[PDB]
């Protein structure tokens, strides 16, 4: 006291505030490119003809 | 044409079906002749009073003039006085063929080929 407030410090408190990953539970693949654009080719193959 | 494009898109590159132009199992013969019309891949075509191809016309006329009655398919496109290369012989995908107004029905583009060497009939 008089010149300054001793103290004690106690422990600190840190709260650090994520965003856990959950919908990329459903990307799993992953794609490392070096090209313009990525490309898909969907077929549909309706075999259930008699 | 110079730039690139940094910024996120999507892109229906385009799609593909296949023609298919035989049906069946006969000898496929083909010819070629002057054209006399701009005549259109698997055009129907018959050949005019002079010789030459034209496609086929149904009901030209009163005695039928000769365009009427249909001698081949186009087998590559062509515009008046080149060649046409064009199937005489064969059984033929109706579907896929050009075909003149009011040709409608399977029926009726049957009976533009039956005293002929091509025969046209449906795919499954």
């Amino acid at each position: 006291a008089g010149l300054y407030t001793t103290y004690q410090l106690l422990e600190v408190q840190r709260k650090l505030k994520t965003l856990p990953a959950f919908f990329l539970q459903w990307f799993p693949r992953q794609i490392n490119f070096q090209e313009d654009m990525i490309a898909f080719d969907k077929v549909i193959q309706d075999v259930t003809r008699v | 044409t110079s730039l690139p494009n940094y910024l996120a898109g999507n892109g229906d590159l385009g799609s593909w079906e296949p023609t298919q132009i035989f049906a069946g199992e006969a000898d496929i013969v083909t010819e070629g002749g002057a054209a006399g019309a701009d005549i259109e891949i698997y055009q129907v075509i018959a050949k005019n009073a002079a010789g030459a191809m034209v496609p086929h016309d149904p009901t030209a006329t009163e005695v039928p003039a000769p365009q009427s009655v249909a001698i081949g398919i186009a087998a590559q496109p062509a515009k008046s006085g080149q060649n046409v290369p064009y199937y005489i012989g064969g059984v033929f995908n109706h579907a896929a063929l050009g075909w003149h107004a009011s040709l409608d029905t399977l029926a009726k583009r049957q009976a533009v080929f039956d005293r002929t060497n091509i025969h046209i009939g449906n795919l499954y």
